């Protein structure tokens, strides 16, 4: 990953479940 | 304190009524299951996915 993409990734923080994206 | 409630307002950690030992509550396997299969005209093999 480019450092720009690293910065964007770092700057973003019972029946129901979260399916991982394809 | 006797027992606590999580964000879901359910009993997740309860102590014994007399003993001071505390036991956490974690539900066991309750998730869904999906079946991956091709068309019935081709074959009948299936896959089990959790």
């Amino acid at each position: 990953r480019s450092p720009i993409e690293d910065l964007l990734f770092n700057k973003v923080t019972k029946g129901l479940t979260v399916l991982p994206p394809l | 304190q006797q027992f606590g409630r999580d964000i879901a307002d359910t009993t997740d950690a309860v102590r014994d009524p007399q003993t001071l030992e505390i036991l956490d509550i974690t539900p066991c396997s309750f998730g869904g299951v999906s079946v991956i299969t091709p068309g019935t005209n081709t074959s009948n093999q299936v896959a089990v996915l959790y």
